[PDB]
């Protein structure tokens, strides 16, 4: 659980014009567009905490991570780079292991979505402040997204050589 | 009850 | 060092099965593709260098091989494939290098079109990362990264080839 | 110092003793 700050909040949504108005204990995702591991899109889930267990309002907001996949689709999303979102998420940074590709956690490659498009593996910054637990997570999802991109250059290769047959005959 | 982020706010 | 021991008469039966005329010398080394494995049904390399004699060039009564640290490169090497179980009949307790030296031609990270040992490549499976150590998942996951680079640039390359081409193709019927 | 040995020689050596 980390610091939050609802006015530098509410900015970053008029600022994207979203018209949302997040609760208390509201599950929220965020695709950072770049941070200090470079320029490649990562995500984190956070939750909005702005009252206690009692709902009385606290003076000092707070977000807490909560350590599960980012799914762009079925979730609530706020997009952009770090710096500008840790004026309102404090301390904000990766989440652990393979979470940080968000849509790709699960290492799960799809032709033609934007996301998988998007997708970037680690740099050496990165795993310089991983554990082996969490490296392992990383590199066997990376394998997994390897295989369906593997599949993917076979089955482009199949169809440039069956569609420059097509051409030839029908040219 | 359940508060907003304008309802935080204006407080 | 890492030293084990060599079956000698297996290695002939091998290089034999293969139609490798020549017999390797004391100190030569010896690059190995492993077709096969408990990690999987995906090619693996390895390198080593036979040891029959000893210090004064005395013949050992109990032959060694030697693991060296260097990615095998296939196209300058002394090459023997086939899969584990048939060459650790020969190199006792034969088993895979540290880190990215698996990949053998592919442990630089070098992705190209085309290279038949590029459309060979495998990423490691569960098997071998749990395995390995810290700096080993470190090693590899920065080569793999590095394969994946050039396989997204392939990929977008890819596309644009299929697109033009359609598009020559329609215009065409 | 003897010269290096193929595998043969080596396998013919070890038919010696």
């Amino acid at each position: 659980e980390y610091e939050l700050d609802v006015e530098a909040l509410v900015v970053i949504l008029r600022d994207r014009n979203i018209p949302r108005n997040p609760l208390h204990g509201e599950v929220i995702g965020l695709r950072l567009t770049e941070g200090w591991w470079g320029q490649i899109e990562r995500f984190q889930m956070v939750r909005l905490i702005l009252q206690n267990d009692d709902n009385e309002p606290l003076q000092r907001p707070r977000y807490e991570v909560i350590q599960r996949a980012v799914n762009p689709h079925t979730m609530f999303m706020i997009s952009g780079p770090l710096a500008e979102l840790q004026l309102a998420f404090q301390d904000l940074d990766l989440p652990e292991g393979p979470l940080r590709f968000g849509p790709l956690a699960n290492g799960h490659y799809v032709q033609g979505d934007p996301y998988s498009s998007s997708y970037r593996p680690v740099t050496m910054a990165e795993t310089a402040q991983m554990t082996r637990d969490e490296l392992e997570d990383v590199l066997n999802t990376q394998s997994e997204i390897e295989i369906q991109m593997i599949n993917l250059l076979e089955l482009y290769e199949v169809e440039t050589r069956a569609l420059r047959r097509q051409l030839a005959e029908r040219s | 009850p359940p508060m907003t982020l304008q309802q935080w706010i204006i407080w």
